[PDB]
DNA sequence: CCCTGGAGAATCCCGGTGCCGAGGCCGCTCAATTGGTCGTAGACAGCTCTAGCACCGCTTAAACGCACGTACGCGCTGTCCCCCGCGTTTTAACCGCCAAGGGGATTACTCCCTAGTCTCCAGGCACGTGTCAGATATATACATCCTGTGCA
DNA sequence: CACAGGATGTATATATCTGACACGTGCCTGGAGACTAGGGAGTAATCCCCTTGGCGGTTAAAACGCGGGGGACAGCGCGTACGTGCGTTTAAGCGGTGCTAGAGCTGTCTACGACCAATTGAGCGGCCTCGGCACCGGGATTCTCCAGGGC
């Protein structure tokens, strides 16, 4: 019984099946997707942390995440991602 | 507000080129330099305005400019 | 009618401007340009004098470095005259 | 079948091969797969050709038969097949990609042959094609090649759909019982499917007797004066002692401590910096700095004033190079048989050393070079510079000169050193050799 | 009694681990405190980026007449799109190759 | 009489072939020997996993490919078709290396 | 006393291999002095990366260099690599 | 009672604030915990770098026949040193100017 | 009153008086030096944070600082800085 | 002829002006000192497995060396037009000053959000396993490049 | 100079084979539900500072025009270094031996070093003041560049 390593592979596969119903992905491509998700996560988290430090705040919030997204992503991606995050936050708040 | 880029004059561009260390300047290079300056300024001001709006302020600060330049990879010493 | 050969005055200007340290663009036109560019991203933006000074410093440094690379490209092409093709080559090799 | 058959041509068989043929026929009648351990020099290929000819002629079953041989014996086997039993139809698979495709399309796929003789590499290359044929008999020569499982050749040869199987190995037991179990698992997968004095020995003999046939090269020739062995101990030189202590502690990067102690017992110059400076001289530095070389330097002149014709077997070609330098210094006559010697050069060197009248005095061989060939009859003295983990390798080295063509007793001088890795190497080899004797010789 | 467990991903309609994102943010030393909606926002952004890159990669794979996605398809999708190329301008994809691009001067004429 | 292609058709054909493929164009064992030799200077008694050598080879090949692309751009700038050490040096100078 | 040397390991990066790399880069004609320059630049790049990777491995108090150490060194140099971690 | 206060800066023979560096490390969200030797080591490194730069700038200012140091002197010192230039290779110093360097082909024949 | 502002100015001045006894500094140069000190502090601290995360440890120690200095500073600067830090830590251990 | 003279620009040496750096005081907040705790990390022990060193045998793709010819780099030459140096006129930057008011910075209060705990249990991870997508080989069919030949 | 044909390279169906991917199962550990405590941040109020708008006068800098020489660019010729193809050689790649330790990985134990809290006193930041260094201007030198022996 090896130790547990956590990867985003399951969720990447769910997204892939939602986008293209009948397609696959190899192990190397899944490794690349996991690395891409980790890199983007680290970029956004670090930018939000620096925003919180600059404004002299101790809490990372949805405002900080939105500002970090607009600072990192280039334009059309930025606006679409901002809309998606706002939709998810509204659904989470109105649901439970 | 228009034609403000033409406020960046040919003598000023020539002075910048002389500090860079160039001798002969083609006549078509002034508009190209204006475009380069425009895109650079647009990127920096966009990031600075993002920081200013996050701070809920209406005034752009030298610290906002420095943070923008730092995240673009152009650290500036002398303003905070 | 004393007259200098075409290129000695340019070298004198090169030397003096490389020894000097002041800004080489007019402050009021630069400030008007900065405000006009900021007109697109948000209305009624006020600027500290330090902010415009720092923007001018960064812009001049960037342009001087670009001109140095452009001069290198022109000398590589066996020319003494810098051209828009030289500027474009410098941008492409830098990664812009 | 107490008498030699009739399908054999070009001479009649003898008692030992006729008895081997009887044993193999009984094995086929009982439907068992087995091992011939007749030892090199008794006619295993002759017996196998006899068995295949018998199965073709007396039994009306001309079928797809395969013989797996090392590439170095393909031509000898084909010549024997044509000579002894010209009745059979034999086809060989060797060559480049285009030659292999041409051969398979022309002869193999149409299917007008009886025996297919292929090498191990050609079996690995053409496994997909070879797996089609409804294989009847599978004779694997040098069965100790597949003695290890988890190996690609072993699994490929197991995956064939075969009916009758046979192994031809002179050393069924090399180190331990795992490899013997692997060979027996290839023979009869169901009988042995796990892991192999009154608790042992007797049970092993009663299990193995219906599956193994072995006769030593002593009940047929009554010749070949008996082997003589001298185990000569060697004192460590002073530089060897210093490097031994240094390596015992731990700039030279040393990864395998055992593999450093081993050459350190051979010669310090094999390292970097133990050799003297730039002058690159070759005058008595080699002899004095190595105790084994001092002993050998004393030993060689006596044999040379006597029978001479000495063979030196070593496990390191660097040590072979040092011995070449020594031979040039002493102006002896040397021949180098190494793993880097091309095939044509080997045969010419062997023939030159085995001429009726030669001036050659030293033949140097790597302990694992060549393999199951190499005729060296003029020799009388065998020197084992290094001892190996597997004692059967040294047994093969010392029977390369101890063959039917010899007339004088072979004196095997084995160099060992006190309180070194050589002691434990020789102890391990002796344990393995005693296990081999107690298991196989009965 | 004890209400049934409903995942925050299901609450926000996401296919990404909101709880794992929250734990990573808390354990990564980015701030002392983390908001409730920040992990949801970040998970949604990651989901959108994954969807974009995977859509382009699937288009490329169908264009090459294959069902499985390979790093060559990923590199082809990352290039040929300006926004993703800017986002991943300094990233090397293993077993990705380069784009087909021959300078018009080199073309014979 | 024997057929022969003009000097430059095979070059374009190879350009297309290697821009279609994805495998590594440097030999594995020579690259591994180079990596070990370089590591011996920085520290002795160093062992390398197989994945580390593969990662180094991928990164090195990518760097060399990008360098050659910028070098070709500089050569085209000089109204040439051949690439030269001058082009390599100019590319490195502008990139900042 | 018998020893010999084969070749320098930088020469193992062969001229045809450099030609293939230039083909992927999109190069038609290549000078004869390019190979020395390419060997030099590759050696510099490898030296920097391997030094950083060895620093990481020494910090972790290991004697084996790992793909993760290589990835960290590349990310420090600004050459993020996807696929090995 | 308590003994006289002794700063860790003096206890380590330094001129930079060890306690201030410790507080900045604690409040910077760099880790959960901070060792005792880390502030001392970091203060020593910072002091070494500052002293090196200041010595170079003072030599430059003396070559300019001035007492006070200005950004031009700082830029000259930084760009005239290979290692400091590499350290500050992506940094712009305000009111620094550029080094005097004219290409040889542009000089008069 | 205006909130207090921290800077390294007094310590930079002490170092300057130590190295060049009779050389002064200006306000712009002091701003530049303060920015430089903050920048180097941030770089080293971030490198040590990443090292601590890579090795999965909760403490930043002198080993982390030394490794980060070896990573960031080039060559002779790294060697001399490592020596100075080792000396300071030895003095602190002995004299405490 | 290259060397001489004229002319402009750069440099060096003195003398009056101003503002900025250096010093000297006061308060307050932040760092130092003790005491107490616990959890991280050092230290140890057991296990397993990949890495390493020195070899053998074999196949075969790739490197290496060689000779030919051909585009291509490189120098030279001529043309002309574009860029530069200089004088003149004009426009707007620069500086100083004044006036007003938006907005940045600080403070106090309260509440609402989040950290931390403890159950509880379902999602995610490791382990086996079998079938299909892709890799390979092979024989056609098609597109491409190169040369010769009536054009000359 | 524009086709015809030849020889070669390349895309195309098609059949085979394999090994990795997608799936199922069991378990376990980290995430969700319910809950309490506390302090960070939102909100409102106030103060003063620093940004913006406007005006007048100076003057340096920009715009414009002109005249002319030097640089860019095209064309041409050459002799030379590199691509192309071919015949030989070599080492990479693959498959095996033969060992031991070795180094990484996981599970326990315990101690010492970092956090937390209260208290307190110097160190540091901010506020004033003042003289000396930088600066500005002025005047006598020395270097350099451009005609002219085509001085
Ligand atoms: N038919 C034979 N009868 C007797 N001795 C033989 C025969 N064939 C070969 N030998 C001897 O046996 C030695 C090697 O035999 P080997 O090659 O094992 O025979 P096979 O190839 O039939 O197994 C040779 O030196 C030769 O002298």
């Amino acid at each position: 019984r090896k130790t547990r390593k956590e990867s985003y592979a399951i969720y990447v596969y769910k997204v892939l099946k939602q986008v293209h119903p009948d397609t696959g992905i190899s192990s190397k491509a899944m490794s690349i997707m996991n690395s891409f998700v980790n890199d983007v996560f680290e970029r956004i988290a670090g930018e939000a942390s620096r925003l919180a430090h600059y404004n002299k705040r101790s809490t990372i919030t949805s405002r900080e995440i939105q500002t970090a997204v607009r600072l990192l992503l280039p334009g059309e991606l930025a606006k679409h991602a901002v809309s998606e995050g706002t939709k998810a936050v509204t659904k989470y708040t109105s649901a439970k | 507000l228009r034609d403000n880029i033409q406020g960046i004059t040919k003598p000023a561009i020539r002075r910048l080129a002389r500090r860079g260390g160039v001798k002969r300047i083609s006549g078509l290079i002034y508009e190209e330099t204006r475009g380069v300056l425009k895109v650079f300024l647009e990127n920096v001001i966009r990031d600075a305005v993002t920081y200013t709006e996050h701070a809920k302020r209406k005034t752009v600060t030298a610290m906002d400019v420095v943070y923008a330049l730092k995240r673009q990879g152009r650290t500036l010493y002398g303003f905070g | 009618p004393h007259r200098y050969r075409p290129g000695t005055v340019a070298l004198r200007e090169i030397r003096r401007y490389q020894k000097s340290t002041e800004l080489l663009i007019r402050k009021l036109p630069f400030q008007r340009l900065v405000r006009e560019i900021a007109q697109d991203f948000k209305t009624d933006l006020r600027f500290q004098s330090s902010a415009v000074m720092a923007l001018q410093e960064a812009s001049e440094a960037y342009l001087v470095g670009l001109f140095e690379d452009t001069n290198l490209c022109a000398i590589h092409a066996k020319r003494v005259t810098i051209m828009p093709k030289d500027i474009q080559l410098a941008r492409r090799i830098r990664g812009e | 079948f107490e008498d030699s058959p009739s399908y054999v041509k070009w001479g009649k068989l003898r008692d030992y091969q006729v008895r081997g043929l009887n044993w193999l026929i009984s094995l086929y009648e009982n439907g068992i797969n087995g091992i011939l351990a007749d030892e090199m020099g008794l006619g295993k290929t002759l017996q196998t050709i006899s068995l295949l000819g018998y199965m073709k002629h007396y039994r009306n079953i001309p079928g797809p038969h395969m013989v797996l041989v090392p590439k170095s014996t393909l031509h000898n086997w084909m010549s024997e097949f044509k000579r002894w039993v010209p009745t059979l139809r034999s086809v060989c698979l060797i060559g480049d990609k285009e030659q292999r495709a041409a051969f398979v399309r022309d002869v193999l796929l149409p299917g007008e042959w009886d025996v297919c003789v292929t090498s191990y590499e050609m079996l690995i290359k053409e496994k997909s094609v070879f797996k089609k044929f409804n294989w009847r008999y599978l004779v694997i020569d040098e069965a100790h090649r597949i003695k290890n499982e988890k190996s690609k050749l072993s699994e490929i040869v197991r995956e064939f759909k075969t009916t009758n199987r046979l192994l031809l190995t002179g050393t069924p037991l090399q180190n331990n019982l795992h490899e013997l179990w692997s060979l027996l698992n290839f023979l009869l997968p169901d009988v042995f499917n796990s892991a192999d004095d009154q608790k042992l020995v007797e049970r092993l003999h009663m299990v193995l007797r219906p599956f193994l046939l072995r006769r030593i090269k002593a009940d047929v020739e009554k010749s070949l004066p008996p082997k003589k062995e001298v185990k000569i101990y060697v004192g460590l030189s002073k530089m060897q002692r210093e490097w031994y202590t240094r390596i015992l502690m731990k700039k030279m990067r040393l990864l395998n401590i055992l593999m450093q102690l081993r050459k350190c017992c051979n010669h310090p110059y094999l390292f970097d910096g133990a050799e003297p400076g730039p002058p690159y001289t070759t005058d008595m530095h080699l002899v004095t700095n190595s105790g084994k070389m001092v002993v050998l330097d004393k030993l060689l002149p006596k044999l040379k004033e006597q029978g001479s014709r000495v063979l030196i077997f070593s496990q390191m070609t660097r040590v072979l190079d040092i011995l070449e330098d020594y031979c040039m210094w002493r102006n002896y006559e040397y021949c180098r048989l190494d793993g880097q010697t091309p095939h044509d050069e080997r045969q010419d060197s062997i023939n030159a050393y085995n001429e009726p009248n030669s001036t050659k005095f030293v033949f140097m061989l790597s302990t694992r070079a060549g393999g199951l060939g190499i005729n060296l009859a003029t020799a009388d003295v065998v020197i084992l510079y290094d001892s190996d983990w597997n004692p059967q390798v040294d047994l093969q080295a010392m029977d390369r000169a101890h063959r039917i063509g010899q007339t004088k007793t072979v004196r095997v001088f084995r160099f060992i050193t006190d309180n070194t890795v050589e002691e434990r190497i020789v102890e391990r080899a002796e344990m393995k050799l005693r296990l081999d004797s107690i298991v196989i010789q009965q | 009694t004890r209400a049934k467990a409903k995942t925050r991903s299901s609450r926000a309609g996401l296919q990404f681990p909101v709880g794992r994102v929250h734990r990573l943010l808390r354990k990564g030393n980015y701030a002392e405190r983390v908001g409730a909606g920040a992990p949801v926002y970040l998970a949604a952004v990651l989901e959108y980026l994954t969807a974009e890159i995977l859509e382009l990669a699937g288009n490329a794979a169908r264009d090459n007449k294959k069902t499985r996605i390979i790093p060559r398809h990923l590199q082809l999708a990352v290039r040929n799109d300006e926004e993703l190329n800017k986002l991943l301008g300094r990233v090397t994809i293993a077993q990705g190759g380069v784009l087909p691009n021959i300078q018009s001067v080199l073309l014979p004429k």
